[PDB]
RNA sequence: AAUUGUUGAAAGGGAAGGGCAUUUGAUCAGACAGGCCAGCAUCAGUUUUGGUGGCAGGAUAAAUCCAUAGGAAUGUAGCUUGCCUCGGUAAGUAUUAUAGCCUGUGGG
RNA sequence: AACUGGCGAUGCGGGAUGAACCGAACGUAGAGUUAAGGUGCCGGAAUACACGCUCAUCAGACACCACAAAAGGUGUUAGUU
RNA sequence: CAGUCAAGCGUUCAUAGCGACAUUGCUUUUUGAUUCUUCGAUGUCGGCUCUUCCUAUCAUACCGAAGCAGAAUUCGGUAAG
RNA sequence: UUUGCUCCACACAAUAUAGAUGGAUACGAAUAAGGCGUCCUUGUGGCGUCGCUGAACCAUAGCAGGCUAGCAACGGUGCACUUGGCGGAAAGGCCUUGGGUGCUUGCUGGCGAAUUGCAAUGUCAUUUUGCGUGGGGAUAAAUCAUUUGUAUACGACUUAGA
């Protein structure tokens, strides 16, 4: 019998909190929170992703559980030098978020004929699995 | 989209559900609302008690029957929030209304069908955290609604049979995602993977 | 009144035979377009000098672009406004990233807290606060404490279809 | 003006483990075990070290932050109430009619029976709350004592008796008859 | 409350039978004649209903009927109605009921001396009745014209409808009444000079 | 003619009747033998909604970026100190070091 | 009483409703764009965006317009000396 | 019919209960003022009867205050069941 | 009273229709928190994982989906039968046994398609009724008149009558 209290483990508005934009010419791109203006405004920069240094409501972005070392107020180049360094992109590329994005990006590139190949493909998987699902 | 849309009222703000139900109705979409007693209303219970009493006092003077009818059950309160958002005295309004059903609890059919939710009327999403609100069941029962206990009895038994149902289900989908893993890394699976699947 | 640009404006008391090269006064107006900006310039000059538009002329109207638009600043702001019962000066502090983006929220704050519309405010002075701890007001000082972080709880997601089959989270 | 974060500390002792899933609380120590619901309030707890727990209000209004501290209280009382305990003492006070008090039971009941209040042939009853134990003090006259771990269950079972003995229809300053809480403290002595 | 079944005696008196008809004398009296067949087989189809009640039913009522022939009336067509049963256990209530089919029950197993009982009956009727006797309205004065067993002012001017709370000439009597708190001063026996 | 009986069709949840429009029912003209209607293409007038190219201004945008000089703290490295489970803390020095930022000037 | 604009003698769109207000004045139509006013649902039209403020055990919600005052508040808000 | 300031009344003590000079309101069972509706007609006092509603509550329910010892009274709250 | 009534079967006919045209796809509860997997001391438990929308899942190729051959499987699904069982809130539907049978695009074949002429919903839903056919099953009552008076202006009520 130790005490045992929950957690409630939030993502936080902090320097170097990577943040996935959601609407605007940058929408879809990642970025880092440089300095923090207030309870709503934040200053983000994302020179890796081609997103310009800006202020932006936290409304228009969604915080991601990724975070790296960044000096507060760090200018753009220093941002690029730490982002790199920290190995952000592969860290996000690895994730179940960013994959499930690619996932749906792909399903929407599909060629009518490509779709058709997906159907038979699934017919093929289904046959063998519906089988296994009856042998143990 | 669907022939009939079943709505789990629990957690939904009266007028904001009534508003979306009215519009689905008029655009030809049959709708059924369930567990109406678990429906929510902004403001603490007293304000909404007081409100129902203000309603309650209006009646035709020379003959209280011909005047406004006050209905106690959480669903009839819900239908009332709805009907006034519908041009209900027209041919078209009676039309749209007949597409709608409202119930306390989840009675047969609809207990085995899937019931769906309305984010734009979901209190837990709509209201500000810290406001006070009202549950339609408590509010109904305080003005004459009789069957509040029977319903929660019938439901407390429903939610049992359904946990079993879900239980068997979760047990089976453990096999299915199990078989689904033998099939991975195969030729088929890695191909689908390329096509997004 | 709109989305704001800063304009320097410059005018001078139309020349006369016995006073060619009158004296030139500048203001910095906070307005949306150049037509309003000159209007304000004359509004305020006739509050100090014997001019009016009728007898003067604008010499130059030039936009002023914020010097470091990705440098968060702490802005002190000085205001005079009319209430429903008299007129009074104020001072507020706005934390933002360009003198102009601050003047925007000022007019919003003045409007929300003091029901004062554009017509009743006068922007006495806007100034970048250099050293911290000259930041007097608290609603700002909160954001200047070291290694500051904070969650954003009870997060709420913009549903794009009318019906949902889940049951939301507010997790974050 | 929305203060961005504020927090209060809940010291924890050696005899006690409080446990908070969602916002249900259960302090448990020597004297028993107390559980109280805080879902109505919206703070974030945080175990830090079997002796410390923190509670927090992020971006709160003056009214919200206010209820922070008073969440900390209600859990200190739950702590202190389960280590020491809570002892409330009230003494009868009359002028001519001895207020005569007893513990009567009807259906496993345990009430506090009060007869001959200001004479009243009426018999007054206050039900004994669960988790509270009433003792008639020996060695002191017209004292009754209510003990237990729930500060809020004692203090109410306290005032239920006192207020069952309000005086009607008489100048209530010359007629000071009643039973009044005379002293609230803890169950373990020294402390 | 909703009723979900109703199990019946195997044999039904020409009393209760007479109630199910309006021109008995002409009728071929075939009521319940197919229901009574359900006993012919082992029981099964009546056991299953009796069993239903037990598994379900939050309330159990007994259908009884008066032995009107044992009464000086001329009226043969016995009265029948449902009596709720208030002893323990649902399953026991039906067992008790099952047990009594066609058997008889008398007043003493219901009421006792000095018991307080309520009566439920339909008030003597009096046909169409002026407002004076039907509501107790004041008689109007003798000098008054076109009659006086009336209300004089049927209504205000507004609202401009005679209203539901005014007293007005109508049927009086033949009303249902539930009277409470009558003492039993005697539960007499028939076999008892 | 008002008004009436029959028969036939039709509508009718506290009047009836009317306007625009269409469903359906009934009824009818004309027009084929180029009549009625459509569908695509190329164009014309009106118009609405997109993708894209070349240029002009401004502090010849303001920034980033690069160079340079100065600087400070919501003080990075180091050092000192004090407890402290063999370092982690905390409070001190300390302006670039094992992070960085601000301000001016110059360049594209 | 004065000047103008109106209603009367004038429909159309907005103001639920309404002689006089807002918009705009009328041959028969088609396509487009709008005014005043609006766009949760009734009801065509963003349960749009952004900053604040407000929680009322008789909240409040748009000119004309269908009324409220002095005086108070340790509700909360932002300001002043 | 109800307020606000509070000089005073109240042995003392402004506000238990009252309250000057001033000043702010409300109500539409007073009375005026107006002449919009009805003069090819809205039957015109009072009572009788009988219904319903309002509350600015006389009584009855449960309360707070007192210049309430008790009894009586008084000011006030929830209140038209 | 002209061989009527009813349940199952098919046939022709009529008449509908607030609006089929792959599938309404079942925990409960919280939201300042939870779902899922896994481990154990079965907890207000350790550990892992996920969300950021159903943009999903399932289904979906074949004369509107015809005729046929085979292989690999022993899986799937349609149908009519049967085994055991569950469901009364409006259950009227759900789960299960076992054979028979159709299909299988899991894979490999043989054959057909045009001329509906370059589009004209190009017709494939489900309502209700009506008439004959024969596979089961069933043989009442209510009203008028008469009548009681526990009823009544009249209707109505309440009785009574092989
Ligand atoms: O009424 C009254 C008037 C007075 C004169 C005659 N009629
Ligand atoms: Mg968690
Ligand atoms: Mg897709
Ligand atoms: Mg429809
Ligand atoms: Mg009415
Ligand atoms: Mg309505
Ligand atoms: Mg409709
Ligand atoms: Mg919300
Ligand atoms: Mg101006
Ligand atoms: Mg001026
Ligand atoms: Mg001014
Ligand atoms: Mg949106
Ligand atoms: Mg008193
Ligand atoms: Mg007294
Ligand atoms: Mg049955
Ligand atoms: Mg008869
Ligand atoms: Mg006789
Ligand atoms: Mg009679
Ligand atoms: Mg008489
Ligand atoms: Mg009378
Ligand atoms: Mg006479
Ligand atoms: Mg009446
Ligand atoms: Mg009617
Ligand atoms: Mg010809
Ligand atoms: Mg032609
Ligand atoms: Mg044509
Ligand atoms: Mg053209
Ligand atoms: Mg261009
Ligand atoms: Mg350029
Ligand atoms: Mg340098
Ligand atoms: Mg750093
Ligand atoms: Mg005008
Ligand atoms: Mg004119
Ligand atoms: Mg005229
Ligand atoms: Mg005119
Ligand atoms: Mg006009
Ligand atoms: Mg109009
Ligand atoms: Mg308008
Ligand atoms: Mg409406
Ligand atoms: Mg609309
Ligand atoms: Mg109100
Ligand atoms: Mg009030
Ligand atoms: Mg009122
Ligand atoms: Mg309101
Ligand atoms: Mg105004
Ligand atoms: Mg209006
Ligand atoms: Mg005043
Ligand atoms: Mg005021
Ligand atoms: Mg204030
Ligand atoms: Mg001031
Ligand atoms: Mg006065
Ligand atoms: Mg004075
Ligand atoms: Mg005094
Ligand atoms: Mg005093
Ligand atoms: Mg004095
Ligand atoms: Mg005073
Ligand atoms: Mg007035
Ligand atoms: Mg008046
Ligand atoms: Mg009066
Ligand atoms: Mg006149
Ligand atoms: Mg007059
Ligand atoms: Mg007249
Ligand atoms: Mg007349
Ligand atoms: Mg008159
Ligand atoms: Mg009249
Ligand atoms: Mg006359
Ligand atoms: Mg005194
Ligand atoms: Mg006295
Ligand atoms: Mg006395
Ligand atoms: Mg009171
Ligand atoms: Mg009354
Ligand atoms: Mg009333
Ligand atoms: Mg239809
Ligand atoms: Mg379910
Ligand atoms: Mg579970
Ligand atoms: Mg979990
Ligand atoms: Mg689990
Ligand atoms: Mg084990
Ligand atoms: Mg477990
Ligand atoms: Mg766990
Ligand atoms: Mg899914
Ligand atoms: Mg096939
Ligand atoms: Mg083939
Ligand atoms: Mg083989
Ligand atoms: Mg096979
Ligand atoms: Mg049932
Ligand atoms: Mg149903
Ligand atoms: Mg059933
Ligand atoms: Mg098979
Ligand atoms: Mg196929
Ligand atoms: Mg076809
Ligand atoms: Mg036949
Ligand atoms: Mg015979």
């Amino acid at each position: 019998t130790d005490s045992i209290v929950k957690a409630s483990n939030w993502r936080l508005v902090e320097v170097g909190r990577v943040v996935l934009i959601k609407k605007g010419q940058s929408a879809g791109k990642l970025a880092a929170i440089v300095e923090i203006i207030d309870q709503k405004k934040v200053l983000i920069d994302g020179p890796k992703a081609g997103v310009p240094r800006q202020a932006i409501n936290l409304g228009q972005v969604v915080l991601t559980p990724l975070t790296f070392a960044l000096p507060r107020g760090a200018r753009t180049a220093t941002v690029s030098k730490k982002w790199a360094a920290a190995a952000v992109c592969e860290k996000w590329a690895a994730s179940s978020w960013a994959k499930k994005i690619a996932q749906r990006e792909r399903r929407a590139a599909l060629t009518d004929f490509e779709r058709f190949q997906v159907m038979v493909l699934r017919k093929q998987k289904r046959y063998t699995v519906k089988k296994a699902l009856a042998k143990a | 989209v669907e022939p009939v849309v079943v709505i789990d009222g629990k957690g939904h703000l009266v007028g904001r559900l009534a508003s979306v139900v009215a519009k689905q109705l008029l655009n030809g979409q049959k709708i059924v609302v369930v567990r109406a007693e678990e429906l929510n209303i902004s403001g603490e219970f007293f304000r909404n008690k007081l409100k129902y009493h203000d309603f309650l006092r209006k009646a035709t003077a020379f003959n209280k029957t011909r005047g406004p009818f006050h209905f106690r059950a959480p669903s009839r309160i819900f239908y009332k929030a709805l009907r006034g958002m519908v041009s209900h005295k027209t041919a078209r309004g009676k039309a749209a209304l007949e597409r709608l059903k409202v119930f306390e609890g989840i009675p047969p059919p609809y207990d085995k069908k899937k019931r769906v939710v309305v984010p734009q009327a979901l209190r837990v999403l709509r209201l500000k955290p810290g406001r006070k609100y009202t549950t339609l069941g408590k509010l109904s029962t305080s003005v004459g609604w009789k069957y509040e206990d029977v319903v929660a009895k019938l439901e407390a038994k429903r939610k049992v049979s359904s946990a079993e149902y879900y239980a068997k289900k979760r047990a089976f989908t453990k096999k299915v995602a199990s078989a689904n893993a033998t099939a991975a890394e195969s030729d088929v699976a890695k191909q689908l993977a390329a096509l997004g699947y | 009144m709109a989305h704001f640009k800063e304009y320097q404006v410059i005018g001078r008391r139309l020349p006369t035979e016995s006073v060619p090269e009158p004296k030139l006064f500048r203001m910095r107006i906070f307005a949306s377009n150049e037509v309003i900006a000159k209007s304000r310039y004359w509004y305020f000059l006739q509050k100090l000098h014997k001019v009016k538009k009728a007898s003067g002329e604008i010499v130059s109207i030039n936009q002023i672009n914020e010097a470091h638009p990705t440098k968060v600043k702490n802005f002190g702001v000085w205001v005079r406004y009319d209430s429903r019962s008299g007129t009074h000066n104020m001072y507020k502090e706005i934390r933002d990233v360009s003198r102009v983006a601050a003047v925007e929220t000022l007019y919003q704050d003045m409007a929300a807290r003091h029901r004062a519309r554009f017509r009743s405010i006068h922007i006495l002075k806007v100034a970048e606060i250099e050293k911290t701890a000259d930041v007097k007001r608290q609603y700002v000082k909160q954001f200047l404490t070291k290694d500051l972080k904070f969650p954003l709880p009870h997060r709420v997601q913009k549903s794009t279809k009318t019906f949902s089959y889940k049951r939301p989270s507010t997790f974050y | 003006m929305k203060y961005i974060q504020t927090e209060q500390q809940i010291e924890v002792p050696e005899g006690v483990t409080v446990s908070i899933k969602s916002r249900i609380v259960k302090v448990v120590g020597p004297r028993g075990t107390l559980t109280k619901n805080l879902k109505h309030i919206d703070v974030t707890f945080t175990k830090v070290n079997n002796q410390l727990i923190k509670v927090a209000v992020h971006n709160g209004g003056r009214k919200h932050v206010a209820a922070l501290r008073t969440v900390k209280s209600l859990v200190d009382n739950m702590i202190t109430g389960v280590t020491k305990g809570y002892k409330y003492k009230m003494r009868y006070v009359y002028a001519h009619f001895p207020i005569n008090v007893n513990i009567v039971e009807k259906d496993g009941a345990k009430f506090i029976e009060v007869r001959n209040f200001l004479g009243d042939k009426k018999i007054r009853n206050v039900p004994v709350r669960d988790g509270v134990t009433i003792e008639f003090s020996t060695n002191v006259k017209d004292e009754i004592v209510l003990s237990g771990n729930s500060v809020e269950d004692v203090s109410q079972n306290a005032a239920d008796l006192q207020q069952i003995c309000r005086v009607r229809n008489k100048d209530i300053r010359k007629f000071l008859d009643g039973i009044y809480v005379s002293h609230k403290g803890f169950i373990t002595e020294d402390l | 409350l909703r009723s979900l079944t109703t199990v019946w005696a195997e044999h039904l008196s020409d009393e209760v039978k007479r109630r199910f008809y309006k021109n008995w004398y002409k009728s071929k009296k075939k009521a319940f004649t197919k229901y009574s067949a359900k006993y012919a087989q082992d029981g099964a189809g009546i056991e299953r209903e009796l069993a239903r009640i037990k598994k379900y039913a939050s309330v159990v009522r007994v259908l009884v009927h008066t032995q009107i022939r044992k009464t000086p009336l001329a009226q043969k067509k016995a009265h029948l109605a449902e009596i709720q049963l208030n002893g323990g256990s649902i399953s026991e209530k039906v067992d008790w009921a099952r047990e009594h089919f066609e058997k008889t029950v008398a007043v003493d197993s219901v009421f006792e001396q000095n018991e307080m009982i309520d009566a439920i009956a339909v008030t003597k009727g009096h046909g169409f009745e002026g407002v004076t006797h039907r509501w107790g309205t004041k008689k109007l004065p003798r000098k008054t014209h076109r009659g006086l067993r009336k209300v004089a002012c049927i209504g205000a001017w507004h609202p401009a409808h005679v209203m539901w709370s005014v007293a007005r000439a109508g049927q009086r009597g033949y009303h249902s009444r539930t009277s409470i708190n009558h003492k039993i001063y005697r539960v007499g026996k028939g076999d008892d000079e």
